[PDB]
DNA sequence: GCCCTTTTATAGGCCGCCATGCCGGGCGCCCGGCCG
DNA sequence: CGGCCGGGCGCCCGGCATGGCGGCCTATAAAAGGGC
DNA sequence: GCCCTTTTATAGGCCGCCATGCCGGGCGCCCGGCCG
DNA sequence: CGGCCGGGCGCCCGGCATGGCGGCCTATAAAAGGGC
């Protein structure tokens, strides 16, 4: 709840680089830029955070200070002309200052949040439940985030996990229902698991299948750590998760119901639309958690497979991707079930001359359920082979 | 070398030898105004090159405005008529070209830092005052204005040539940066 | 509306080819003259296959792709009419003719680039074949501009209006009668971009109303165009004269009497309901303000629904009507409804938080829905997407102050007709006016400065003069120039004006002296923060015993 | 200053002290291979920690693939147990390590060319032949390979502190330019 | 300082506005309980 | 188990009048001739 | 030259392939005509 | 005006064998120790 200390005595060595930047910026530059002595009173010798370091000790403030308000007084103070001359190295050190501030302040929020995140941790643990849960959350949110350590990101998603059964056993259910919101949403970020529809959107007819660099960790991170949340609190409830908590329900499945008996509302092929980018953060859902289920939600999962293989059997490309995706996983886990949908009412229509999407979504669902089962699609090769010999020589290359 | 300036302001003087009364022109010219506390000449305007005239109670005057030479001589006389018009006995003498100026646009932008960095003897920029590049040039006696988006103005000449000859001086150093 | 929305080097090359290609097919046309359809039939493929494709309702899926060309395609069709119907010769006229059906559809189409298009096209057509395309328009394109829920409807026939102004110029004189009333009710419609185009079509337009009373009518009118000249004609007149008609009521044999003012009320609310303006029924309380609003809203279902016999246009929908009001009044509100309108039926979203979804469909499908304010404030988010023929707000005083959390939640209600109950519309300020005359016409009084710029500023400073020239004239016409702008958009009638049986109520102050000991008290707090606090130390320390002792 | 660099490479040399007969070795290591034409030195590997050793007919080995210190010399060491082991009396003698190379991401591209040209002295760049800039170093001896990508790899270093320091040292170059 | 003409063009200060309050006073909502 | 419960607190009320962002608006810059 | 390890990474030459033909010989198409 | 017209020429046939782009593939670069 208090503010967090303003320094760490681990970042003193991030300060002094930050002072020693400074100082460089100040002398060598006006030495250089030829700006009489007394330009501004030296930076000061001990670093806050420091054992016996006084009040006025060198702090991230005083590089603010000096990058920002001293830069436009000496820029100022220095005669005409040569401003000019010394200009340009003035910038370059101004933005390496800049930097080094940048990268210092990152240092002190990333400790921040992490003790933030374990002491979160504890009051949970003690089955603490305050009235106004505003900052805990916020905390164990940010370390299911941002955490780059997998043990505390997996201490953090085991506090979330309870922190819900808890406030289901409260009764309230108003930061339950966000938070589980919130898990859903972080679990849709990477891109290989759910891609950016507003890319894919202008694509018809393609197999997706066949188809910035620090972005890539950040979404796969935050991928791994809603995951484990998510499967933590699915083992925690057992049976009656179905029961429990229903908004995961209406994530789950507000777009499978809808879009059913041929609907297609005409922004759903609409980049700016949000709904076609909702509809594939609606369906990963599904392959995220189906495989952590209880078996008494098999049955849920079996009466919905009914929508997933309409899915995959529709025109639209990225349902067909998904639908794939998530009847290769129902399939890998319901096996009698799924497979009895696939052989029953999937394979037949692989032969479809004039429905392009049958043949493409029945192949891509033959290709990702041999990727995931490996050696347990043993008994179904039968089903399998005909169909692949016969798609080996289509029309369509991909 | 590459594109031509294009003239935009050429200021001349012409003397008409003769006292004029200033009041007497604008209370029967419709084209002429007057206004002793701002200023202590009759504005006067024609259509034809478009141009003005700034008309003194000394004999002297000031045309400006127009785009080329030819046209700056002739509504200089066409004005020296109007004022005979009226009834003084003005003549057209004395006429001097005493200022060009002119513009261009080179089809690329300028990194003016490293211009007035490196040609800080030459040059002056205040992007905190004014947008534009100031430039000296001692030879020609040229003053060119250079911008960020490719455009400059060049002013103080006296003949075409000096423009031309100022232009073709400066484009190599814009050529340099970017 | 899109109308309100290296590089340089390619601007020159697109516009130079354009100007090349334009002037050639002009004087292909010229050439050929009337035989022009018949000896070229590529250029008729290239202006009409997408205009017969897409039409009885088409729509392929791949026309809202990017990436499908065939979307470009479309467009790239459509300019060649506007870019050259003008230079046809007289014979190829009935051609454009025969197609302005479709581009009338092209107009009404949900697609934004179709109604530009069409907007566009229909401008040139009634440029060059005016009477025909007239015809069109007044028959088959105004009448749709009052659709609620056909958004796109009344987008693009505000959008041809905006377009057959700015090419016509001077020729559309003739026909401002048809174009005043649509762009004088879209002036307050829900939609912004709506708004605005028809405020810069009513600058345009108001400056030639005055000349509409005598223009020689053009020689080939339709008879439906003298008949439609005939009737806007009558229309009009009872808004620019001060005669009026009987008042708007259907007399159904179980509806109740209704008193004199009532009857006055019920004018005034039918002359609003007309020309599509809306207003504050600033009575007294203790007049009746339900009976006149439970009567006026019965009184356009009824015709709506009676017309919708008459005609099969999507103009009438039968949409819902919405109430909000304290929770207090809910019950009054119903038992009127129930006693003096039977045949209307009524719904009210008042349950608990929960209570709600069993009934969150059901808002469209009762005649009358009624919410509280703050039942609507915490699911306004929820209540927004619906659409609404009233929009009754009865204690408007409620929603005065811009910033309040209810104000910007009921501001969102996207309403066809709007009203605001009320029996002090203004109490401590005009800025409380400016906030609920925002509601009602948005627009009307300007934005937040300039409200505060031309009437708030010299109000406040006003407060202290001495009849001084100084502020007394800034104040005095203040008031006078806020009390003619919103003149005809209140009704106040006082209780003393209706009421056969009322006592009257006199009125004195008391006056006496403050205690030695409040005195002492205050006199030492002189040379005693927060500005507020002296304030309700002054209120504590005035405390008047013996006055109220003798006056008991 | 910023981030420090991550080494990826040791060689050390260690002195058995008595001869060895190399195809017996191999005859009977199943983690060796010789092939006296190729190389004269049976190449032996163990996988804790991953490393490989040249053991040389005079008595000397290099062992390579460390990634610290400790770990080469436990390595050498382990290699000294098994010529024990396959009965020879060798003796762990003479360890020194003679090479550390090291790798580090600053996180910018570079700009080679004008890095080249202002530091030609100390550089070698021929972009036809190899994508990255050459850098030698005179003071801690090290030499590094400057990549567009925001990549260096220094080499020929005997201590970590060596590495340390020429990264030190290089990084304002790498900073002024981008 | 004052004015005329011309092509170029953008960022500091100056006058405003504008949300800040903070004590009682009330209403309405949902959020916790329990009662026969 | 159904139904009324108190219960808290967020929202709005209202005053004066101070301080911190504002957008917008010359002024900025260049040549030159003349007269005041 | 020869080899081991390690992180970095991309552009010249070398061996291929690959479309070039061009004289008669024929077929099929559309593109110009006219015939009773 | 309807129907068969000749009429041209683009397309494909086939040979051997030469020259000009190819992709791809080491080689390029750095340190160092050892022995041959």
């Amino acid at each position: 709840d208090l503010e967090r200390p303003s320094h760490y005595r681990d970042l003193v060595t991030y300060v002094q680089r930050v002072r020693s930047a400074s100082q460089q910026l100040i002398n060598l530059f006006r030495d250089h830029g030829k700006v009489s002595q007394g330009k501004l009173p030296t930076l000061a010798v001990v670093v806050q955070g420091e054992p016996e370091a006084g009040p006025g000790a060198f702090s991230i403030a005083n590089a603010e200070k000096v990058v920002n308000e001293d830069f436009e007084r000496l820029k100022r103070l220095m005669a005409p002309g040569q401003r000019l001359i010394a200009l340009p190295q003035l910038n370059e050190a101004r933005e390496q200052t800049v930097e080094v501030i940048e990268e210092a302040k990152a240092a002190k929020e990333a400790r921040d949040a992490r003790i933030k995140a374990a002491a979160a941790c504890a009051l949970v643990a003690m089955k603490v439940l305050p009235k106004k849960p505003s900052p805990l959350i916020k905390a164990i949110m940010d370390s299911i985030k941002t955490e780059e350590n997998q043990e505390l990101q997996s201490r953090s998603a085991a506090t979330i996990a309870r922190l819900v059964q808890l406030f289901t056993e409260s009764g309230r259910r108003g930061p339950a229902e966000k938070v589980v919101a919130n898990l859903v949403k972080f679990s849709c970020v990477e891109v290989a698991e759910t891609p950016e529809f507003p890319i894919h959107a202008h694509k018809t007819n393609v197999i997706l299948s066949m188809q910035y660099a620090r972005e890539a960790k950040a979404a796969r991170i935050t991928r791994r750590g809603a995951k484990e949340a998510l499967e933590i609190l699915s083992k925690n409830f057992g049976a009656e998760l179905l029961e429990r908590v229903p908004t995961l329900r209406t994530f789950m499945e507000e777009p499978l119901v809808r879009a059913f008996s041929g609907d297609l509302p005409p922004e759903a092929r609409d980049p700016e639309n949000a709904f076609g980018q909702e509809i594939v953060d609606a369906m990963s859902v599904i392959r995220t958690m189906t495989p952590t289920l209880h078996p008494a939600l098999h049955p849920f999962v079996m009466q919905q497979v009914p929508l997933v293989i309409k899915a995959l059997r529709s025109d639209l490309s990225v349902f067909r991707y998904m639908a794939a995706k998530c009847m290769a996983t129902i399939c890998s886990v319901i096996t009698v079930d799924g497979m009895t949908a696939l052989v029953e009412k999937v394979l037949p229509s692989i032969n479809n001359p004039l429905d392009l999407s049958f043949r493409q979504g029945a192949i891509e669902v033959i290709y990702h359920l041999i990727a995931v089962m490996g050696d347990a699609i043993l008994p179904y090769v039968i089903f399998l082979i005909v169909p692949v010999l016969g798609r080996m020589s289509d029309s369509d290359n991909q | 070398s590459g594109i031509t300036p294009t003239l935009q302001n050429i200021v001349a003087t012409v003397n008409l030898d003769c006292r004029l009364d200033l009041k007497t022109i604008a209370l029967h010219a419709r084209n002429a105004e007057y206004n002793p506390k701002r200023f202590a000449a009759v504005i006067m305007r024609i259509r034809e090159p478009k141009t003005t005239a700034l008309i003194f109670a000394s004999g002297k005057m000031v045309v400006t405005g127009a785009k080329s030479e030819d046209d700056s001589k002739l509504a200089s006389r066409k004005y020296a008529r109007i004022i005979q018009k009226l009834g003084f006995n003005a003549k057209f003498t004395d006429f001097k070209i005493q200022n060009i100026v002119g513009s261009c646009d080179i089809k690329f932008p300028i990194r003016l830092e490293g211009l007035a960095s490196k040609h800080h003897n030459f040059s002056s920029y205040e992007p905190e005052l004014f947008p534009g590049l100031i430039y000296r040039m001692i030879k020609p006696k040229i003053v060119l204005l250079i911008f960020v988006s490719g455009k400059i103005v060049l002013t103080g000449a006296k003949v075409r040539e000096e423009i031309y000859q100022a232009f073709e001086m400066i484009y190599p150093v814009l050529q340099d940066f970017r | 509306i899109l109308s309100m929305q290296k590089y340089a080097r390619e601007a020159k090359a697109a516009r130079i080819t354009r100007r090349g290609a334009k002037e050639a097919l002009e004087i292909l046309s010229k050439n050929f003259g009337a035989e022009l359809l018949e000896r070229v039939p590529t250029l008729r493929t290239f202006m009409e296959e997408p205009l017969v494709r897409a039409f009885s309702g088409d729509l392929p899926p791949e026309a809202r792709d990017p990436e499908n060309a065939f979307g470009q395609e479309i467009v790239d069709a459509m300019s060649v009419i506007r870019t050259m119907t003008p230079t046809l010769h007289p014979a190829l006229h009935p051609f454009v003719m025969q197609q302005v059906p479709l581009v009338i559809k092209a107009l009404r189409s949900d697609l934004s680039v179709f109604r530009y298009m069409a907007a566009k096209c229909m401008a040139t057509i009634c440029s060059v074949i005016t009477v025909d395309g007239m015809t069109a328009l007044v028959e088959k394109v105004l009448p749709s501009i009052n659709n609620p829920l056909d958004l796109s409807f009344r987008q693009g026939a505000i959008e041809v209006i905006y377009h057959l102004i700015a090419v016509m110029g001077d020729a559309i004189l003739p026909y401002v009668i048809f174009l005043i009333v649509p762009v004088l009710g879209r002036m307050s419609d829900s939609d912004n971009q709506i708004r605005l185009i028809a405020t810069t079509s009513f600058a345009t337009l108001v400056k030639l109303v005055p000349l509409e009373a005598g223009i020689p009518d053009p020689p080939g009118l339709s008879e439906e165009l003298l008949k439609g000249r005939d009737r806007e004609r009558t229309f009009i007149a009872q808004l620019l004269d001060p005669k009026k008609i009987e008042p708007f009521k259907i007399p159904v044999a179980i509806k109740a009497e209704l008193r004199s003012y009532q009857q006055e009320g019920v004018n005034w609310l039918a002359f609003l309901n007309k020309y599509h303006l809306h207003g504050i029924l600033c009575d007294d309380m203790g007049l009746g303000k339900t009976l006149q609003t439970i009567c006026i809203v019965a009184s356009d279902h009824h015709q709506r629904a009676e017309e919708f016999a008459r005609t099969g246009a999507p103009e009438v929908r039968k949409l819902p009507s919405l109430i909000i009001c304290p929770p207090t009044l809910s019950g009054h509100w119903q038992q009127e409804i129930k006693t003096y309108a039977p045949f209307l039926t009524v719904t009210a979203y008042v349950g608990s938080p929960a209570e709600r979804r069993a009934m969150k469909d059901s808002l469209d499908k009762t005649d009358i829905v009624i919410t509280s304010y703050d039942v609507c404030r915490n699911d306004i988010d929820v209540i927004e997407k619906y659409n609404w023929n009233y929009c009754v707000l009865d204690e408007g005083h409620l929603i005065k102050n811009p910033k309040a959390k209810i104000t910007l939640a009921v501001k969102r209600l996207t309403s066809n007709h709007r009203l605001i109950l009320t029996g002090t519309p203004i109490q401590n300020n005009v800025l409380e006016l400016w906030s609920l005359f925002d509601f009602l016409m948005p627009g009307f009084l300007g934005a937040e400065k300039v409200f505060l710029d031309r009437f708030a500023k010299p109000i406040a400073n006003s407060r202290y003069s001495k009849a001084s020239s100084k502020e007394q004239e800034a104040g005095a016409l203040a008031i006078e120039a806020l009390h003619k702008q919103v003149l005809p958009f209140l009704l106040r009638r006082l209780k003393e004006e209706v009421l056969n049986d009322l006592p009257p109520k006199i009125l004195q102050n008391y006056y006496c002296d403050l205690s030695d000991l409040q005195r002492k008290l205050f006199e030492d707090f002189t040379k005693r923060q927060h500005i507020f606090q002296a304030l309700q130390y002054m209120r504590k320390l005035c405390n008047k015993l013996g006055a109220l002792r003798d006056l008991l």
